[PDB]
């Protein structure tokens, strides 16, 4: 149209970070806690036919093996930012042998938000802002930690944070079963209660997605089995 | 139009026609038998801009030398009513500082005054086609 | 503006704006009635009725500036019970680009939130927020700014 | 620039732009093409609308090669950088061959520029026609070349305004064992069909294609031939 | 319409209305004036202060585009800053190929062009702002150059830049530039300011005064504080 | 700029690309291109639309182009476009399939990036085994045992859907087709061998004849067809 | 309208919308105040958290050791810019070895931020500054606008409900000057506080606190770091 | 360099391009694909088959590499241009990797170079959905499924084209582990899932399947016809 | 007048085969205000234009329409002032880029066809604008004698025995179209004196020596200089005379 | 308006206010002159010399930015309330 990426509204916002914005909450919900013991991630797959294999439905990736990454929205723009966080890290560890902060894992991936024009850019440069929303949490220096990302550019840390179509619910559900004095086990299972609530379908060890980073532990995503075990509870 | 150039033919009967759009009017109208002549009341020259302004300033009251000239070549666009403002406008600018008189510095912001309005004046070049 | 159409026109109209350049300045000189005209886009307007024989004076009036907004804010505050706290040049500042309506319009919606919590008073921070309804900024959830 | 094509296909499938652009080549002054047995000769009124104009100034057939001359019916301004053009391409071939440039071949190579106009980023076509003639293998050519980049093989053929009609008086006057004296001959009475006024020395430019070459005619040799129409 | 909305379209009048409009920008600023008087040149802008939390100095509308050559501005204070460093880079090239200092009308004739080469192209926009060139030297002498917006550099005796600009004009041709001296004219410049100042209207404005002259060497610099606060105290006083 | 740019690659609310049509609908209005493919042959049978008695006659064909020694081409549209095509399926020249998918490459380009107008010409391609090819704008192509494409194409196609018989089809049948389905498809009653262009690709010796018909061959076949067609109307 | 859907088309009033659709960018962040004194110059922030399970954005960032400043706008902007500044600063230290000068500095800001207000299809950064420093010639508060100009402020407030706290800061102007490093602060704190509603405080999690001076560096005060700043001012009216 | 926009954001936070693109693949003949115990099967319908259209030039079914083949629905020329690019990538694989690529893989670098054309400047987006099947390493037949947004899933049986809705839901129904028991019965079943929207029958039916360790075969319609007799003959038994 | 899409805003044709935009550039030169007259004789040229300074706050020796691009070729510039720099300073460095490439004076007919042939791909590419001014040169060739050659927005050029551009133009070229017709090869100070008389006749105005600029070139001294306001004076007192 | 004031009270309704509330323009010819007349009475009688009297106007339009600024002002439209579709 007439506008172009690179536009102000009369009320200050970038129309496409705005438009942006709003294809997160047609994506699958997710719900990431942070705890003293290690981060928790869980999404909801959303089989829309039986004949889909789950596995397929990859939405919480190995940025490393302290961080992972929980992607909801335009699942075909987040390949573009995992890309470069599983860049990024490997490349700090490579000029600097050491694992890469989960905040600055964020900062970096950020920075490509809003790199995004018309004119007066490279051949590379992207059109459109990156309508994904994601959910990294890690462990590093400073234990475990969850920070949240926005098509806008904008990461800021979260004790527990929900992203998706069940964002508004799930983050009034988070808020009142979330204290920071709180164990691992029960940051699984709260989240996959209101997951169970939010979702669909009727929830089960295959149309979800469960992944801890400890301390100490590496990322870990949950099989089947692990699945049933905090399943069977509710 | 069949009176001014019809069947009947007017005898001892002249006609004065105005307008300031003469693009607007039918050809029938401004053709030659009917407005034989068609003349051009153009905007004031350096000389016709002086002609009129020592028209219009002359009942005017004033003390010391007035650079007629010097408003003229501000004057540059006007036409007949704003070199009469002109004047008029010098006037009020002696009123308001209480002066019964104008004087060449009364002119000079009346003429530069004056040049600020003609810009929210829009194309003014039509001629008969 | 006058025209000129091959197919249809506001000819109408035209004839009653001739009408109305021959009575500011015509054949006979009416010198014994004044004459006021208003409007908002005067670059649309006939040249010849811009005339300086028939509209002398142009008077541009402007966007009231931030002198001229508080007291334009007081002006229409003097039958409204305020109370004598109100910053009417905070007031100003915060209403770059308002016109004398909206500034107005300030002091109207300032009371109807006075009303709408019960106060017979109004404070400054009922006028601050009148500010925001009369801005009428469309609804945003940036929050993210910052 | 512009990196988006100007020109598009409307809803019926016509490049609009480039029909307009053919409108000003109809609207142009007369271009006349006749190719006879021994030559080609072109002619074109070269009409200013005032005498402080200097006709020899600026010609309107325009030398390409020391075989090929150009004359157009259209935009003045456009004619000039076709001119350019062809003379670069002229040489472009020259240096690589060591041989004079076919007639064909520049009218292929000049077309090719005209289309690319017309797909280009932020350009508008052409808006003139060109009339290429040229001497190869000892036979005369006659070329026009549409600002779509199309180009056409004119045994006669009438440019600009009123070129309809004059296209039809070719059909009626035109035969295959025409000298090239009766062709210019033929080519100012095509030109005078859509002439206005009268036609002098000065206000036509003829150009003629031999065996000797291409030469634009003085305008004391126009005089000679101007004498025989009347 | 659709005939004002880019710099590369011209109205059936033919007028660039997008650079009509940066000149607009222009008469919206707070006035600038600039005399050339005898010897030298003298630049005065009336600098409103549209806070009392902005310090003494701050939105300087006087530059130094080079050590002989001083820029007042009036318009957008972004493309005002914009165009004092390509003077400045203009200048510093014209040192650093021909080994002399750059010539005024040399300068605003390179800087004028810069600022039309932004008046064709939608892909660019005209600037906002119009500035004025003073310089001196002994060779040359005393030279004021003004350019608009449009592209358009004229030398001036004395000119006037913002919304007072014809108030001040009147004022400044009530002076005999031609025969005082840059002493008698920070005064004139003073006391013109002052008069074209709107106190009801914007108020609280002040007088940035610079020069370039021959008691300045050939150098641009502002008037010092003892010759400014002297000048205010006349320009004060003018109003009675 | 965003104000001038009119989109041309870019998708319509129903998923088509408005230009790929709009060129398509251009090459329907340009002259009948017909092509035949036999056992020992194929042939490009194509409409000449200059035909004013003016027009020199100076080129080997008008709208057939040689693009090597095995491969032939006829082109449907606008002509200046073809002029590009040809030139450049010269510059990429092979077998006869992979010369017609690297221009298709060429012309799906316009038509996914660069803002440009797509080449509105539909090409019919014939070389050396035997095989006809047809391209459009979209740069989709596609191999035929007869084809047509131009003014009338549908009915010249649906003509050829009921006479062509598959495998057994020699050149002078498939000439003679050609000269039939000219006849429906043209307006012209008697369809001379001046408004009519033929060209046949043959191998003999083990090399490929890309030859023209001249007009006096030509002119036999309009009349073996219009005295068959006469001993037709004898039935009757 | 037609004249707010590029930052290259003037509007007939002599402005440029998309510049000015920038600038409300500025006002749409959480409010900050910047102050100096005769040896200090501190910055003082409201963070905002967009629900209480999330960290509070951080406003003042660190650009070198004598300068900092103080974000309200789109933080990647904010950090586009901050890259910048933290590279030319850096690049100053390489060349000259010296801190770079804070006048000098937001001036090659101003000259960045303007190239994008001027271009076909560039937008103006969306992020106001407030920039404190010390160098030669002392303190310095710059205050950086989206339109691409910049003013040397001695005391100035940017962000959402900011104008109440220029009203404080206009009516305390004069004892700024003289004021040590702990009632400058609480300068600050008190301006940074008419921004809030009537109902919120100023709290360790909500505030933070940049001070450069004249043997001290730019340190960044946060939600531990605060309290000893907070305790000493009293309980607004 | 055209540097424009193409693909933007709706206001509701929708990329129309991507969905236009999707529109188009709506438009395409029907490609269904099984994915049997030790063999795939690709299916695909042909449009108005014509006696005299040569059938070995307009081909849905492609391989990509002597292990993966991959059949479109949507805009042939688009398909044209992702085939190349992907087959090109199977050979730079082997070279650097000195193994035949995986399915996932593939499927993830067309997904990729799909979801770049919808985030590029200047750049309309691929108008094909692509059915990817093939076997790995280790002998796992394997099918996936991309569409025009970039988004790739792994599928036990899937349709794209126009009457992927009917195919996919006569496909749950009818795909269990006794329907996939024998290659036969596979390839049965994607017979099966084209009649539902093939209304002529077999003629208008283009089958190839692959069998582990072996290379992609094209179904010979003879072949075809013998299987929806059988189809055909199942019917009346069960009645 | 038919309009199609943008033919109007930027440099594509109208449905009647018209390039609006650039004919709204030719109505830019009619913006000055000011009219050109440039006069060929025997064995000079004279381009002669008048010269306005509203206020005496603008210093008079800065307003100059005359320009020297070389030492033996001169213009008159009409139209938009900042427009016309740009063309000058164009023609300024072709012509010395003329010189350095081919060794010789660039000849005014190849000057105008360089900067015709620069304005034309204004009229092409829709990314640019027409420079809204028009060029008219004068200078003396080695052969050919003096010359006057004009050079529109379009990319249009001819040689001219008598041109005129601005304002009254259309009624300049009258004058100067009766006076050619009495076919007299001017001397030079006939040239001046019918120079002047075309611009003098047509505004009705009388010059001072200080309103108008007068620009020559002779073949005795093919060089282009500007007449002081003395020599102008001269010609003025020679004209009032007779 | 009139009819309007002859009661003690009036709500008057505006439907679609963006047919006749377009914003003033000159295209040349005399386009959308007539309905923009109808505008400019309307904007008379909420906020002209005479007072309005005791009428709440009320207008709805999908299309407000096409309204003219005048109509668009305090005193004539006062509140602005926004229809953003529901969270």
């Amino acid at each position: 149209y007439d506008r172009g990426v690179n536009t102000f509204s009369p009320e200050g916002r970038l129309f496409q970070v705005e438009y942006a914005i709003e294809a997160i909450k047609l994506g699958s919900t997710a719900i990431g806690i942070q705890t003293s013991e290690g981060v928790c991630l869980a999404v909801e797959k959303r089989i829309t036919s039986p004949l889909m294999e789950p596995s397929s439905i990859e939405k919480i990736v190995e940025i490393d093996a302290h961080i992972g990454c929980a992607m909801s929205g335009l699942i075909a723009d987040a390949k573009t930012l995992i890309d470069k966080a599983r860049v990024e890290t490997q490349n700090h560890w490579f000029t600097y042998n050491e694992t890469m902060t989960v905040e600055s894992v964020t900062q970096a991936v950020s920075n490509l938000a809003l790199q995004f024009g018309e004119e007066d850019a490279d051949p590379g440069a992207m059109s459109r802002p990156f309508g994904v929303a994601l959910l990294f949490g890690g462990v590093d220096e400073k234990g475990p930690q969850l920070f949240h990302m926005d098509p806008s550019g904008t990461f800021v840390q979260c004790d527990a944070r929900a992203i998706g179509s069940a964002s508004e619910g799930a983050q009034s559900s988070l808020q009142e079963v979330y204290h920071k004095s709180m164990t691992l086990k029960e940051a699984i299972k709260s989240s996959l209660i209101i997951l169970k609530q939010v979702m669909e379908e009727k929830l089960n060890a295959t149309n979800i997605e469960l992944a801890t980073v400890q301390p100490g532990q590496n990322f870990h995503m949950f099989t089947k089995e692990e699945l049933e075990e905090v399943i069977k509870d509710i | 139009l069949n009176q001014m150039d019809g069947f009947d033919t007017l005898h001892r009967v002249k006609m004065i026609m105005a307008t300031n759009r003469p693009d607007t009017l039918d050809p029938a109208l401004l053709r030659p038998g009917r407005l034989d002549r068609k003349i051009h009341i153009d905007l004031p020259n350096e000389q016709a801009r002086l002609d009129i302004l020592k028209i219009h300033a002359g009942p005017i009251t004033k003390h010391g030398e007035i650079d007629y000239e010097a408003i003229v070549k501000l004057s540059d666009g006007f036409n007949g009513a704003d070199l009469r403002n002109v004047c008029t406008e010098a006037g009020m600018f002696a009123i308001r500082a209480d002066h019964d008189f104008v004087v060449q510095e009364d002119f000079m912001k009346a003429v530069r005054k004056v040049a600020d309005s003609k810009k929210l004046e829009s194309k003014l070049d039509y001629k008969p086609v | 503006k006058r025209f000129d159409s091959e197919k249809a026109g506001d000819r109408e109209v035209q004839r009653t704006m001739l009408e109305l350049l021959n009575q500011l300045d015509g054949f006979q000189p009416n010198t014994q009635v004044k004459v006021i005209a208003a409007t908002n886009r005067v670059d649309i307007l006939d040249p010849a009725l811009l005339r300086s024989g028939r509209l002398d004076r142009k008077i541009e009036f402007p966007m009231p500036n931030e002198e001229a907004r508080a007291r334009i804010m007081q002006i229409h505050s003097r039958k409204m019970n305020v109370s004598p706290d109100v910053n009417y040049e905070e007031l100003a500042r915060c209403t770059d680009d308002f016109n004398g309506a909206q500034c107005k319009a300030v002091c109207v919606e300032a009371g109807m939130i006075a009303l709408r919590r019960g106060a017979t008073e109004l404070t400054h921070e009922d006028y601050m927020e009148g500010i925001l309804e009369v801005q009428a900024k469309k609804k945003a959830n940036l929050q993210y700014y910052a | 620039g512009y990196s988006f094509s100007l020109t598009t296909f409307s809803p019926s499938g016509k490049l609009v732009q480039i029909e307009y652009a053919l409108a000003a080549v109809a609207g142009g002054a007369p271009s006349v093409g006749i190719k006879a047995a021994n030559g080609v000769v072109l002619a074109t009124e070269k009409k200013q609308k005032s005498i402080l104009y200097d006709e020899r100034s600026v010609h309107k057939v325009e030398p390409i090669t020391k075989h090929i001359g150009l004359v157009y019916s259209g935009m003045g301004p456009d004619y000039r950088v076709l001119v350019h053009r062809a003379r670069k391409l002229a040489q472009q071939y020259y240096l690589v061959y060591q041989e004079p440039i076919p007639t064909a071949q520049l009218v292929q190579r000049v077309a090719s520029v005209m289309q690319e106009y017309t797909q280009s980023g932020g350009v508008r076509p052409f808006g003139v026609s060109l009339l290429i003639c040229g001497w190869n293998e000892g036979r005369p050519y006659l070329f026009q070349s549409d600002p779509s980049g199309a180009y056409f093989a004119w045994k006669a053929t009438a440019m600009g305004k009123n070129y309809v009609n004059g296209k039809t008086f070719l059909e009626k006057r035109y035969n295959e064992d025409l000298e090239l004296e009766d062709a210019i001959h033929t080519a100012i009475l095509t030109l005078k069909e859509s002439f206005e006024g009268q036609m002098t020395e000065d206000n036509i430019e003829v150009g003629i294609c031999n065996e000797a070459g291409f030469r634009r005619l003085t305008p004391t040799e126009v005089k000679d031939y101007l004498a025989a129409i009347a | 319409t659709g005939y004002d909305l880019s710099a590369s379209t011209f109205s059936p009048d033919g007028r660039v209305f997008q650079v009509e409009y940066a000149m607009k920008a222009v008469e919206n600023s707070s006035t600038a004036i600039g005399i050339r008087c005898k010897d030298g040149v003298v630049f005065g802008v009336e600098k409103l202060v549209l806070s009392k939390l902005y310090e003494e100095g701050s939105n300087k509308r006087l530059f130094n585009v080079d050590r002989h050559v001083g820029m007042a501005v009036a318009g957008l204070l972004a493309d005002a800053r914009s165009l004092a460093d390509i003077a400045r880079e203009e200048a510093s090239n014209f040192r650093s190929n021909f080994g002399y200092n750059i010539p005024l009308k040399h300068l605003a004739d390179r800087v004028a062009m810069y600022v039309h080469a932004y008046t064709l192209y939608s892909a660019v926009r005209p600037f906002g702002c119009s500035f004025m060139l003073g310089s001196y030297s002994v060779n040359d002498g005393a030279q004021l150059y003004m350019i608009d917006p449009s592209g358009v550099s004229y030398g001036y005796w004395g000119c006037a830049i913002g919304k007072a600009r014809q108030a001040a004009k009147t004022e400044i041709e009530k002076l005999q530039m031609k025969e005082m001296t840059c002493r008698d004219i920070v005064k004139e410049v003073a006391k013109i300011i002052y008069i074209v100042h709107d106190e009801v209207k914007d108020k609280a404005f002040e007088l940035e005064l610079s020069w370039v002259g021959e008691l300045t060497n050939g150098r641009h610099e502002i008037v010092p504080k003892d010759i400014r606060e002297e000048a205010e105290k006349y320009a004060k006083e003018s109003l009675k | 700029s965003r104000r001038y740019d009119s989109r041309t690659t870019i998708f319509s609310p129903e998923g088509r690309l408005y230009q790929v049509e709009y060129a398509m609908e251009a090459i329907g209005h340009a002259g009948t291109c017909l092509g035949i493919l036999a056992n020992d042959g194929v042939l490009l049978a194509a409409e000449r639309r200059n035909i004013h008695k003016l027009l020199d006659e100076v080129f080997f064909s008008e709208k057939i182009y040689k693009l090597n020694e095995d491969m032939a081409c006829s082109v449907a549209g606008i002509t200046s476009d073809a002029n590009v095509l040809t030139n450049e399926l010269r510059l990429i020249a092979i077998p006869c399939e992979q010369l017609v998918t690297a221009l298709c490459d060429i012309k799906q380009a316009y038509t996914q990036f660069g803002g440009k107008r797509p080449f509105g010409v539909s090409l019919l391609y014939i070389g050396w085994g035997f095989q006809l090819y047809q391209s459009d704008p979209s740069g989709n192509y596609g191999g035929w045992k007869a084809t047509c494409i131009g003014n009338n194409s549908a009915a010249a196609v649906s003509m050829l859907k009921q006479d062509y018989k598959e495998g057994e089809m020699t050149l002078k049948s498939a000439l003679a087709l050609a000269i039939k389905v000219l006849n429906k498809t043209m307006d012209v009653s008697k369809l001379s061998a001046e408004k009519v262009e033929i060209a046949t690709l043959t191998r003999e010796n083990g090399k490929t004849v890309i030859r023209v018909l001249k007009q006096k061959e030509v002119e036999q076949l309009i009349k073996k067809h219009e005295e068959e067609e006469a001993k037709a109307e004898r039935e009757k | 309208n037609q004249y707010d859907n590029d930052v290259t088309v003037w509007s007939p009033q002599g402005r440029i919308h998309q510049i000015e659709y920038a600038m409300e960018a500025v006002k749409q962040g959480s409010a900050t105040v910047g102050l100096k004194s005769k040896t200090h110059a501190v910055l003082v922030a409201l963070k905002r958290a967009q629900s209480e399970l999330a960290a509070h954005q951080k406003k003042i960032l660190h650009v070198d050791n004598h300068i900092g400043i103080s974000i309200a706008g789109l933080t990647a902007d904010a950090r586009l810019l901050c890259n910048f500044m933290r590279q030319e600063c850096l690049d100053s230290r390489f060349v000259f070895d010296r801190p770079l000068p804070v006048s000098r500095l937001v001036s090659l800001i101003g000259s960045k931020t303007q190239i994008p207000t001027q271009r076909y299809g560039r937008r103006p950064y969306g992020v106001g500054l407030l920039i404190a420093g010390y160098d030669d010639m002392g303190p310095h508060i710059f205050q950086t606008c989206p339109s691409a100009n910049y003013f040397d402020c001695r005391a100035m407030s940017i962000g959402a409900r900011s104008q109440s706290a220029r009203t404080y800061l206009e009516r305390h102007m004069s004892e700024f000057m003289e004021c040590n490093l702990n009632e400058l602060v609480k300068h600050g704190l008190r301006a940074l506080r008419e921004t809030l509603p009537a109902e919120q405080d100023l709290t360790t999690k909500n505030v933070s606190i940049g001070i450069v001076g004249k043997d001290l560096e730019f340190t960044i005060y946060d939600d531990d770091d605060v309290s000893p700043f907070l305790e000493g001012l009293e309980e607004r009216p | 360099s055209y540097d424009r926009a193409i693909t933007v954001f709706s206001p509701d936070g929708h990329l129309f391009q991507v969905e236009y693109a999707q529109e188009a693949v709506k438009k395409g003949s029907t490609a269904v694909g099984v994915r049997g115990r030790d063999i795939v099967v690709l299916g695909v319908e042909k449009k108005s088959v014509a006696k005299l259209q040569d059938e070995r030039t307009v081909r849905k079914i492609c391989a990509l590499d002597d292990n993966v083949c991959m059949a479109f629905a949507g805009l042939t020329a688009d398909a044209r241009i992702v085939i190349n690019r992907a087959r090109v990538e199977c050979q730079s694989h082997r070279l650097t990797v000195e193994d035949p690529v995986t399915v996932e893989y593939i499927t993830r670098y067309i997904a990729s170079l799909k979801q770049r054309y919808t985030q590029s400047n200047g750049r309309r987006p691929f108008g094909i959905s692509a059915l990817i099947v093939g076997f790995d390493f280790d002998g796992t037949p394997r099918l996936y499924q991309t569409d025009p947004s970039g988004t790739y899933h792994a599928w036990k049986a899937n349709a794209i084209g126009r009457g992927a809705k009917s195919v996919r839901e006569f496909l749950e129904k009818n795909y269990t582990d006794e329907a996939i028991e024998t290659d036969d019965l596979t390839i049965k079943l994607v017979i099966k899932a084209l009649l539902e929207v093939v209304q002529s029958g077999g003629k208008n039916i283009e089958l190839a399947v692959m069998r582990r360790d072996q290379s992609l075969k094209i179904l010979n319609p003879e072949e075809i016809e013998k299987y929806v007799a059988e189809i055909e003959k199942e019917k009346e038994e069960n009645e | 007048g038919s309009s199609a899409g943008f033919d109007r805003h930027i440099t594509i044709f109208s449905p009647e085969g018209r390039l609006y935009q650039v004919e709204y550039a030719f109505k830019a030169i009619n913006q000055g205000g000011l009219t050109s007259v440039a006069v060929r004789g025997k064995d000079c040229a004279v381009i002669v234009t008048q010269k306005k300074v509203p206020d005496k706050l603008l210093d008079s020796s800065t307003v100059t329409h005359l320009f020297k691009i070389t030492e033996n070729i001169g213009c008159v510039m009409t139209g938009m002032t900042a427009d016309s720099r740009s063309q000058v300073q164009r023609a300024r460095y072709e012509a010395a880029n003329w010189k350095y490439k081919y060794g010789y004076e660039i000849p005014v007919d190849m000057l105008c066809k360089r900067i015709a042939d620069i304005s034309q791909v204004y009229t092409q590419n829709a990314e640019m604008r027409p420079l809204g001014c028009c060029m008219i040169l004068i200078g003396i060739d080695e052969e050919q004698g003096p010359q006057v050659y004009k050079c529109d927005p379009a990319g249009y050029y001819c040689g001219f025995k008598a041109t005129a551009a601005g304002v009254k133009q259309t009624e300049s070229t009258s004058f100067l179209e009766k006076k050619v017709k009495k076919k007299f090869d001017w001397t030079f100070e006939q040239t001046v004196e019918t120079a002047i008389t075309c611009l003098s006749t047509v505004l009705s105005i009388d010059f001072k020596p200080s309103e108008i600029e007068v620009g020559v070139v002779t073949v005795e001294n093919p060089k282009f200089r500007i007449l002081t306001e003395a020599e102008i004076d001269a010609h003025l007192v020679a004209l009032a005379e007779r | 308006f009139e009819m309007a004031r002859t009661k003690k009270a009036c709500l008057i309704f505006f439907d679609e206010i963006d047919a006749i509330g377009g914003a003033r323009f000159d295209d040349g010819a005399g386009g959308d002159n007539e309905v923009q007349r109808t505008m400019l009475e309307l904007i008379n009688q909420l906020d002209g010399f005479d007072p309005r009297g005791n009428i709440k106007v009320l207008m709805a339009t999908n299309r407000p930015d096409t309204l003219d600024p005048a109509l668009m002002r305090p005193g004539r439209l006062d509140r602005k309330i926004e229809f953003s579709l529901p969270d």
